């Protein structure tokens, strides 16, 4: 089902493009994976511990 | 051992936002130096403007409210934030906006100014929800590049992180070309898609300049 | 004991392990070279795997 | 709000209390960023009250860690409502849903 | 404003006299790779000079073939052909002969005198004579190009790769730099070592020049 919907939005169903480096733009020899996820902060800051 | 020399041969405008520059010939691997060289200079070193301070008539901090306007303070400044100005004459302007009446407030609010153009004027600046409600501000808009926040530089006075950066998205491609009557000619082909406050051909010849300058000193010793 | 305790883990070994491994048939195959300059000439342009 | 979930976001954040959640139906007379003004449907009335519902909400309190508890309405001017609906977002939530 | 940082300490060490290290500081945030990356790219695939291309030996017939009276075999004599510097004055292509006879070494020294070509290492090494009475002889095809051309796309004539470039190695790495009150610059440090036909910073000036000449009808 999840690969239903990748190739319904037009988008390689492995998860997986190519990608370049930004600081040469030579490209990785490897496909990547790239994708969305969900992140949370913690109330453990920096500030109060040094 | 001579090198043939790239020129500009096209420039696409798609909308008032996006935009594609084409350069035409290039001999062997130029294209790629030429491409990344410029994609990050266009990156970080343009210039434009922003908006750094906001005056309201009744409010002394950001965390509080208004009668009769729908959004919070610091809501309203998240949205000034936003703002896309073209300043022709100057590095500094200040500009007035007075409103009444139950609506949206927009930027076509805001008082004409001859060398002043706004870009956007449907860009939606705040809501009104009772007749007898006003809203008056002061906005003082500024000129610089990078991104200087408001922590690293009379109650009243709001400050509100300034990004100068016109530059939203690069992007760059190198194909084979029909020059002459060789086989090992290409071009480049850049595609940008900005705030609509830039012209591209101005930036691509700073990016050139700025380069230029840059490797000014190598050619020394 | 008399074991080292610096050593390399993780992405290090990852790195060094792909750095050495061994193809058939790749680019570049079949090269007489000069030294291992010549080697990262050719890796470096693009003209060896 | 989260692109993947699960389906227990709703229940948790309205089982929570801290957002806004109408009592009976109507339509909203006057929305404000700190108070909403409904007006009770017909059938929701009594036979000696004005029919108005007031709700007011709590602006930048701290809370017991020291964080920041503020609540935003969700709704505009005219539109109608009925009783188990949401009218204003607490802290991590976004149209009703858990969000943190 | 438009102005940038401009480096003002420049630092250069001559390891040997064909090896180079240069420290430029300071510069702005994202320039080392910018600068560094495109120094790289045009020393190693754009510059031209000077190489052998092709060889020709009477006596051999192929690669693989063997040749009585000679220590080392036919591939070794074409690797060390492959690494013999050499400068031409003023034409595009030239052809060389080597004659010797007797047993003992046989050394770039004792390439037939030219008018346009000049020899760089006169201490070579090319064959090795095992017995007197043995003799080779073998001519030479020297061109003009660009970059690295391997013999396998070119495709009693031997074919050897083409190295007409002549840097042998080029390396770059960036450190920080803070200027009073601003922590986050660059530093460039390059490593350069080239063949001995022109020193390096003078390849560096030539590289400099080069990229700054392709782009100026851009610049306003």
């Amino acid at each position: 089902e999840i690969k239903e919907l990748l190739k319904l939005g037009d988008l390689p169903t492995s998860g997986q493009i190519r990608l370049y480096d930004g600081r040469t733009g030579e490209q990785f020899e490897r496909p990547v994976t790239v994708g969305y996820m969900y992140m949370l902060k913690l109330n453990h800051l920096v500030d109060d511990k040094m | 051992t001579e090198f043939l020399k790239p020129r500009l041969v096209d420039i696409e405008q798609v909308s008032s936002t996006h935009a594609k520059v084409t350069l035409e010939p290039l001999e062997r691997g130029f294209g790629h130096t030429l491409g990344n060289a410029l994609r990050r200079i266009l990156l970080s070193s343009m210039p434009g403007c922003a908006v750094t301070e906001v005056e309201i008539d009744g409010v002394l901090h950001e965390y509080s409210t208004k009668e009769g306007v729908q959004e919070d303070i610091l809501e309203i400044l998240l949205n000034l934030k936003g703002l896309a100005v073209r300043v022709q004459g100057k590095d500094e302007v200040i500009l007035t906006l007075n409103k009444s009446g139950i609506g949206p407030v927009t930027a076509a609010d805001i008082t004409h100014d001859g060398d002043v153009e706004i870009v956007k004027p449907q860009h939606v600046i705040c809501h009104l929800t009772d007749e007898n409600a006003s809203i008056s501000m002061r906005i003082k808009v500024q000129r610089g590049r990078g991104y200087v926040p408001a922590s690293t530089r009379p109650i009243g006075r709001l400050l509100v992180d300034a990004c100068y950066s016109p530059v939203e998205r690069i992007a760059y491609n190198v194909e084979a070309a029909r020059v002459e009557q060789r086989t090992d000619l290409d071009k480049l082909v850049i595609e940008m898609e900005t705030n609509g406050t830039i012209d591209p051909e101005e930036a691509i010849r700073r990016a050139a300049t700025i380069l230029a300058e840059q490797l000014e000193a190598f050619v020394d010793l | 004991n008399g074991e080292p305790i610096i050593v390399p883990s993780q992405d290090v070994v990852l790195g060094l392990y792909y750095m050495t491994r061994d193809c058939v048939n790749a680019k570049g195959e079949g090269m007489v070279l000069t030294g291992p300059k010549e080697a990262e000439r050719l890796y470096r342009s693009g003209l060896a795997s | 709000k989260p692109l993947v979930g699960t389906g227990m976001e709703r229940a948790v954040a309205v089982d929570s209390g801290v957002t806004a959640v109408a009592k009976r139906g109507g339509v909203v007379q006057y929305v404000d960023a700190s108070r909403i003004v409904i007006k009770v449907n017909e059938d929701e009335m009594y036979p000696g009250e004005a029919g108005i519902d007031i709700y007011n909400l709590t602006k930048y309190t701290r809370s017991n860690q020291n964080t920041c508890i503020n609540q935003m309405p969700c709704v505009s001017l005219g539109e109608p409502v009925e009783r188990g609906d949401v009218l204003a977002d607490g802290p991590s939530t976004d149209l009703g849903e858990l969000a943190l």
